[PDB]
DNA sequence: GCTTGACAAAAGTGTTAAATTGTGCTATACTGGGAGCCGTCACGGATGCG
């Protein structure tokens, strides 16, 4: 049974975070978009040696670099307004 | 009491990072076959990265110099 | 001053093709987490352990 049930429960531990670990959702299909970016970014670093631009990942996932842009800015992550700018617990953002 | 030096500081936060990327290789240790695996696979390089570049720029020990004058630095 | 008339130039609908998105599924075996924890310092007052 737990050969059946792994799968299962990866699906959907996986689905949830995907649709429930954002303040700003983003739809199922530009997650998956956005975690192939990552793991191509990641897997380029280690043999690139240098950060890797934007046009070689464009190429290595037959898009264009616009697209890469766009998924970038896609993936920025809303910031806290409650933090402490005045390195005390003086004023907030 | 004694001094911890920015040697000392730096060696903790790449202590941290080393622990995180330790973990992530546990993690992946049991999870791929065990003939056609190597360090790369299984080595992350982004949590030391991450925790270097947290420290020097967040930590309060790391400080914006002052430059008023030689003296000053 | 006040109309009529012949025409481009935009405001509106119809219908398709396309882009976006919401769900479902994948069969070796896998079966209890991990961050802890750092000099006030005094003051009352409630709690709970024996």
């Amino acid at each position: 049974f737990s050969t059946y049930a792994t799968w299962w429960i990866r699906q959907a531990i996986t689905r949830a975070m995907a649709d429930q670990a954002r303040t700003i959702r983003i739809p199922v299909h530009m997650v998956e978009v956005i975690n192939k970016l990552g793991r191509i970014q990641r897997e380029l670093l280690q043999d690139l040696g240098r950060e890797p631009t934007p046009e070689e990942l464009a190429k290595e996932m037959d898009i264009t670099p616009e697209k890469v842009l766009e998924i970038q800015q896609y993936a920025r992550e809303p910031i806290s307004l409650d933090q402490t700018i005045g390195d005390e617990g003086d004023s907030q953002l | 009491r004694r001094l911890r030096t920015v040697g000392e500081l730096i060696q903790n936060q790449i202590r941290v990072g080393l622990s995180r990327m330790e973990r992530v290789v546990r993690e992946r240790m049991t999870t791929q076959d065990v003939e056609a695996i190597t360090p790369q696979t299984l080595i992350n390089i982004r949590p030391v990265v991450a925790a270097i570049k947290e420290f020097f720029g967040t930590s309060q020990l790391s400080q914006f110099m002052d430059q008023n004058n030689p003296l000053s630095g």
